[PDB]
């Protein structure tokens, strides 16, 4: 249980890196909506950033959230520099996908998936 | 066994065994196994803290001069707790030989980057990041190199499916190539080809 | 219910939706997005086309292999209509014109061809027929469009009594002739009140009318969330477009206000959230670029 | 009558001009680029059909998709297709552009370019020979030859 | 070899009785609503359930919990087991309590009222293996079957 | 030996035909259902039974290495001919 | 084939057809197998 | 066992210096290149007159697939599924049952020609010469599903091309 760290010795430094990455994304979202000329609003993209950060809000391992900050910086670097196109940025917004059945009964109606 | 059997190179086998002893006793801090295959290839199996000392030794020693990094490779073996096997294929032009340097990591422990030893490694270990998720610490520009820009997961892991999780198509409504969950019109038909009879008695693993 | 038309899959491109649709008028503005949203479910779409097959190319990336069948048809030919509808379980009628031509006037486009399609679908055992009227269709209207379209609504109802007649108000989208008309007109301001509706809302409503068995024999009125005056709507279009082919029938229809029929169901009785103009006006009018939102009533 | 005759002969003129002056843009993605380059080599010689080699992508008529379309170059494919002036046609060359090919079950390959662009001619092979691609180009020319743009314009 | 009855005669869609009294295909919403409307109008011994031969324990406890929400205990099986005495309270009076593999340990077997060759052919195969290898004495009370 | 359903659709040598109410007949509408009219079960039935005088005969389909693997067919049953498992040619012991 | 003729077979096409793609004689794919699951047909007599 | 490309020191006498200066000022190698291009101007071009002339092929050529028959009309495929076991694209899909005279034959034999890599492993795996890969390469379609061949299309290709397929196998079976 003695493991070699990545960047963070414990979870406080890890949350510091999560917090700085969130600051960087929050600053970037208006530029992304402008230069990719997205059809979303800045508040909507910021809600998507908050959704992506709250998706990983259960992690208690410092190395795992170090890798999450690293991959978030890689996503940010692909978005600031125009390496992604408009399609890669809009793949966060699952727009052409049909709304999946949520409760038991509609999932029972359409098929066999639990 | 003359015409169809590959002839064994005993001279190179003895030479690579002696050089494996040499490398194992110069660097006993990191060298775990040394093994020479039957087709005369030398593998040095090391501890991952000695990526930079072992590779810098093999690059700079007067009896090594492995100046050329041929290939750098991860192999995913999921039954091992250090599932990723980082393989270094080195080439000596002075002594006309090749050496394999092997080490291990799991998904979370980083391997030290070897661009200070071989600048060839810059894209190779970046490909290892892209395909396996093995993070290389103190790398100049570590990011993806082969997958698409929004790609989630590491494709050469063996728990990753052959067709992935998303597929693309153009959608005329949003005027945009979109990513939707993957559905095959014909499923990839898995073939259980393995014979129930043992093929190689020399490779028989001992029972429990 | 036959075994090949039972739904399967997770509702994707290679899935089976169990919807076998013949979409008359599928090469137009509404037929584009309807064939789009049908073929992403895995539906067998039948496209009778009048035009050049080059003009149906954009429909081929809209579904899986063998899921869009193209075939020739003529509006005055009942044999081709029968050859198109005899295997479908839903026929959607989208045949329309903003202008009348040498061969097809407003009566042929809105009365003759819709009643012929509905009658031939009736005698071919097609369970569902979905006809598209206009919201402002009235026998006593000043435009020949709306008079013939109200007469065709009447005939489609009395020859296919279980049909789902739908009243879009003024559909706006990328390929519309509502916001693209105002962006290019560079006619005047009057007392007209309109509530335009987004094309994805109309398409989702037509598909939710296909799927809901409670839409048989009904009449829906597809309207947007916000009623606008005509003048500040046009000024909002010129403000979004960063700006400072017509006929008198189109002028009669622009200066005809959208009637409100609360006795008819709408998009919310098909479970569709009506998208306002302020979200999608930039998506429509970004092409016209070389904003305070519009005042509702 | 007379107008049907006039629009028929004008269809014949413009179809002759468009098929006999095809200018191809080539997505030389993979091995099928080598075989299109042999279709432009002196044996088969696309240029004697009016089909110029290394035409400008801005003023090209047919987009020859010759290679494996991956997921990473599908939006660039669609962008080059959207920048083409009409009438634009698409010849899908080879098995990976037709249907995924040898990489059909890959995580990173678009299963045929017809998920991205409308395709007019499907040319089968891995690679199809330069003669087979020239067969597909001549079949595209025959497809243009029987177009009825002004006849359908007159009958509407 | 009975897996080809598994692809014949199958129930593939919900069915209800129409106005003529014939079974016609319908949706799951219509069929489950017509069952639930009659289930809501029942209470006590007005609703019952028979479990057939090929039913898993999940559906068994599902229909048991469902009919107990109506306060109905009338849940039955087709195969009669006597309920006198302990009945089905103790498991030891309705199980093969020894084991199938306990046939190998026995030296005398009494078979009462069964034809275990056809009722349970591999239990009979275990009896024949113990007959052959362990010189098992078997006696039958019943008709003299092979 | 192609036969025809009451819908007019041809039946393949498998026995495949689409039903009257199956929607997938719309793929042949304006086009053709391509069947092969040379049914192999009818063509191999036209070949005469080969009278041979041996108890075991061999068959490789004709052509040596151009046929099928060489198999040996017993002919002890006088009720039934001996049929090749590959090519379907059938044999009878003449005594 | 005027000098060395092809070997005659009774099943070879006597009428060679060219590429029929884009015509009404073109190839349309279909599943050549039959229906796998047979469905229960309910009885057309009443149940009372 | 090695040679030095570009390790020539040029002569610095007045003759060679005047040679190189005449090459610079009078463009001698440029006229050499113009002469080589002019030499190809007066050659007969290598252009064949497709479609009226065809490129040369061998009897080994791997084009369109076809299911063959014995010289009785009986189809050679005995449903053994070696060709879809070896098919590196999994383009082949086979189902089978005993047909009405008890023979081991296929009911499905699909080849997706847009998965197919045209490598001929099916014709070399086939023990009865049933699946072969014929000489047809002029079979471009206008729709994707016209290249998804079922058994009837492959048997029609066999009946269509047998007069040529059998002669190519006759020319090449001794190498196999
Ligand atoms: C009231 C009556 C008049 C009505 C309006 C019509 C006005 C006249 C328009 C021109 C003539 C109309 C017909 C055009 C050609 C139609 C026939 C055709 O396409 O024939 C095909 C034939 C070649 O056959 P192909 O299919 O190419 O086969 C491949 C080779 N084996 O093709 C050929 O052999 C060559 C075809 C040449 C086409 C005509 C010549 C070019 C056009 C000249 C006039 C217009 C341009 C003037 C100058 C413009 C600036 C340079
Ligand atoms: N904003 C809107 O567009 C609104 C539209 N509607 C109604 O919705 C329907 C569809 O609208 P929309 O897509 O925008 O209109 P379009 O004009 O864009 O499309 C009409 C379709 O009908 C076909 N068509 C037209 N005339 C004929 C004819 N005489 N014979 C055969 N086919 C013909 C066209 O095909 P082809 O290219 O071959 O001519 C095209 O596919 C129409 O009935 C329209 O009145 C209602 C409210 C608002
Ligand atoms: C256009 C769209 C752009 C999309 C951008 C996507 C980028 C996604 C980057 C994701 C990076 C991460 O997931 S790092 C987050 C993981 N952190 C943890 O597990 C630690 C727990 N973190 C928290 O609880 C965080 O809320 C805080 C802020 C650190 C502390 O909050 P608590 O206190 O309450
Ligand atoms: C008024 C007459 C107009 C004739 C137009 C001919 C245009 C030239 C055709 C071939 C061609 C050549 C030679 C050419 O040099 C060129 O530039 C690289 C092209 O563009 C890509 C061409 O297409
Ligand atoms: S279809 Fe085959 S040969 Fe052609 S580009 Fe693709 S992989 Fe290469
Ligand atoms: S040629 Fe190769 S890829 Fe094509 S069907 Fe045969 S084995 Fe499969
Ligand atoms: S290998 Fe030959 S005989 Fe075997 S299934 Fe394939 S085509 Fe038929
Ligand atoms: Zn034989």
């Amino acid at each position: 249980t003695s493991v070699k760290p990545i960047f963070s010795r414990d979870m406080n430094e890890a949350k510091r890196r999560v917090r700085e990455l969130y600051r960087a994304w929050y600053r970037e979202v208006p530029n992304t909506v402008h230069l990719f000329q997205l059809d979303i609003s800045v508040k909507q993209g910021r809600d998507k950033v908050r959704e992506m950060f709250k998706k990983n809000a259960h992690v208690t391992d410092p190395r795992v959230v170090d890798l999450l900050v690293i991959k978030g910086k890689m996503e940010l670097e692909e978005t600031i520099n125009v390496w992604k196109q408009r399609t890669h940025v809009m793949r966060f917004f699952h727009e052409t996908e049909a709304p999946r059945p949520k409760d038991f009964l509609s999932k029972f109606y359409v098929g066999h998936d639990p | 066994t003359r015409p169809t059997v590959r002839p064994r190179n005993d001279v190179a086998h003895k030479q690579l065994s002696a050089f494996g002893e040499y490398v194992a006793e110069i660097l006993p801090k990191y060298v775990q196994q040394v093994q020479v295959s039957c087709f005369s290839e030398l593998e040095i199996c090391i501890h991952p803290d000695g990526v930079i000392p072992v590779l810098t030794f093999l690059r700079d020693h007067s009896n090594a001069q492995f100046k050329s990094l041929a290939d750098l490779t991860a192999v995913d073996i999921p039954t091992r707790q250090n599932r990723f096997e980082i393989v270094y294929n080195l080439l000596s032009l002075r002594f006309n030989s090749r050496i394999r340097v092997k080490t291990y990591t799991d998904e979370l422990t980083p391997v030290e980057s070897s661009v200070s030893v071989y600048k060839a490694a810059n894209w190779y270990e970046r490909e290892i990041w892209d395909m396996f998720g093995v993070f290389f610490a103190n790398h100049p520009d570590l990011r993806r190199i082969l997958t698409d820009y929004g790609f989630e997961g590491h494709p050469f892991r063996k728990d990753f499916p052959l067709s992935g999780y998303v597929e693309l198509r153009y959608d005329d409504e949003v005027k945009r190539v979109v990513a939707e969950p993957v559905e095959l019109a014909q499923e990839f038909r898995k073939f259980d080809l393995n014979s129930p009879w043992e093929a190689f008695p020399a490779y028989r693993q001992p029972p429990e | 219910l036959h075994h090949a038309v039972i739904p399967h899959g997770k509702g994707g491109r290679s899935s089976v939706s169990g919807i076998v649709a013949t979409v008359f008028g599928a090469t137009g503005f509404l037929g584009r997005y309807l064939v789009n949203h049908l073929g992403r479910m895995g539906s067998q779409v039948i496209v009778p086309y009048r035009c050049e097959p080059y003009d149906t190319m954009h429909l081929r990336p809209m579904g899986d292999l063998g899921q869009i069948i193209f075939m020739d048809w003529n509006g005055r030919d009942k044999d081709s209509i029968r050859r198109a509808v005899e295997h479908s379980n839903v026929v959607i009628n989208l045949v329309g014109r903003e202008w009348e031509t040498k061969n097809f006037d407003f009566e042929d486009v809105f009365v003759k061809i819709p009643q012929a399609i509905a009658q031939v679908s009736k005698e071919a055992g097609v369970e569902k027929f979905i006809h598209i009227s206009h919201l402002n269709a009235d026998i006593k209207s000043s435009s020949k469009y709306l008079r013939n379209k109200a007469v065709g609504e009447k005939e489609v109802r009395e020859t296919f009594p279980e049909a789902t007649i739908i009243k879009p108000a003024d559909i706006f989208g990328r390929e519309d002739r509502f916001l693209n008309y105002f962006a290019n007109i560079r006619s005047l301001g009057k007392k007209t009140v309109k509530q335009p509706v987004y094309i994805v809302d109309v398409t989702k409503g037509i598909i939710n009318a296909i799927k809901d068995p409670d839409a048989r024999g009904k009449t829906f009125a597809f309207v947007g969330p916000n009623r606008y005056l005509l003048f500040d709507l046009v000024q909002y279009v010129f403000a979004v477009a960063h700006r400072p082919w017509t006929t008198r029938d189109k002028v009669e229809r622009i200066h005809t206000t959208d009637r409100t029929l609360p006795h008819l169901p709408g998009l919310e009785d098909l479970g569709v959230q009506a998208t306002p103009l302020e979200l999608k006006a930039i998506e429509v009018l970004r092409r016209h670029r070389t904003v305070q939102p519009a005042k509702t009533v | 009558s007379r107008g049907e005759y006039v629009v028929a002969k004008l269809d014949d003129l413009i179809n002759w001009a468009r098929r006999s002056s095809l200018w191809p843009m080539t997505f030389g993605l993979a091995c099928c680029a080598v075989e299109m380059m042999h279709m432009a080599a002196p044996r088969y010689d696309m240029d004697r059909f009016g089909v110029v080699f290394r035409a400008s992508p801005r003023q090209s008529d047919v987009m020859i998709v010759a290679g494996t379309l991956t997921n990473k170059m599908a939006p660039a494919l669609r962008k080059v297709y959207d920048q083409m002036p009409e009438p634009r046609y698409v010849v899908s060359m080879g098995s990976c552009a037709n249907g995924g090919g040898y990489y059909h079950y890959s995580y990173s390959v678009v299963r045929g370019c017809d998920r991205i662009v409308p395709v007019d001619i499907y040319v089968p092979g891995c690679p199809p020979t330069a003669e087979a691609l020239l067969y597909g180009i001549l079949q595209l020319q025959k497809k243009i030859k029987r177009e009825k743009r002004l006849r359908i314009w007159y009958r509407r | 070899f009975a897996y080809d009855g598994l692809k014949r005669q199958r129930l593939t869609e919900p069915m209800v009785r129409n106005e003529k009294g014939l079974l016609t295909h319908t949706t799951w919403e219509d069929a489950l609503s017509r069952v639930a409307g009659m289930l809501q109008s029942c209470q006590g011994n007005d609703v019952a359930a028979i479990a057939g031969g090929l039913v898993d324990a999940e559906a068994l406890i599902a229909l048991k919990d469902l009919l107990n929400r109506v306060d109905s205990d009338t849940l039955c099986t087709e195969e009669v087991f006597p309920t006198a005495g302990a009945g089905t309270d103790l498991r030891s009076n309705y199980l093969l309590n020894t084991t199938i593999a306990g046939v190998e340990e026995a030296d005398v077997v009494l078979l009462v009222g069964t034809n275990p060759r056809f009722e349970a052919p591999l239990f009979n195969a275990r009896i024949r293996k113990s007959w052959l290898h362990n010189d098992l004495k078997v006696a039958l009370i019943g008709s003299p079957v092979d | 030996g192609v036969r025809t359903s009451p819908t007019g659709e041809k039946v393949t040598h498998t026995g495949q035909v689409y039903d009257d109410e199956d929607y997938r007949r719309v793929r042949f509408v304006g086009r053709q259902k391509e069947v092969n009219e040379n049914f192999a079960i009818d063509l191999i039935a036209e070949q005469p039974v080969s009278q041979v005088g041996s108890r075991v005969i061999s068959c490789d389909g004709g052509g040596g290495a151009l046929g099928h693997p060489r198999v040996y067919i017993n002919l002890d049953k006088e009720t039934k001919t001996g049929t090749c498992g590959y090519c379907g040619l059938q044999f009878r012991q003449q005594h | 084939p005027t000098v060395k003729p092809p070997t005659a077979r009774k099943f070879i096409w006597t009428n060679h057809k060219f590429n029929l793609s884009g015509t009404p004689q073109q190839y349309v794919p279909y599943s050549t197998t039959r229906k796998k699951i047979q469905e229960w047909v309910p009885p057309s007599t009443p149940y009372k | 066992t090695y040679k030095y490309v570009n390790l020539r020191e040029p002569s610095m006498d007045m003759k060679s210096v005047t040679d190189r200066a005449a090459q610079t000022l009078l463009w001698t190698e440029l006229i050499r290149g113009l002469g080589m291009t002019l030499s190809y101007l007066f050659r007969e071009p290598a252009t064949i007159n497709y479609p009226f002339e065809k490129g040369p092929l061998s009897p080994r050529f791997r084009g369109e697939h076809a299911l063959r028959r014995y010289p009785s009309g009986e189809e050679r495929c005995i449903a053994c599924k070696l060709c879809e076991a070896v098919c590196p694209a999994q383009a082949i899909t086979i189902e089978a049952e005993p047909r009405a005279d008890g023979s081991r034959r296929t009911t499905r034999y699909d080849i997706d020609m847009t998965k197919c890599i045209y490598c001929g492993f099916c014709q070399e795996a086939c023990p009865v010469d049933a699946i072969v890969e014929g000489p047809n390469f002029e079979f471009s379609t206008e729709t994707h599903e016209e290249l998804l061949y079922n058994k009837e299309k492959l048997l029609n290709n066999g009946d269509k091309w047998e007069a040529e397929i059998a002669a190519n196998i006759q020319a090449d079976y001794l190498y196999r």
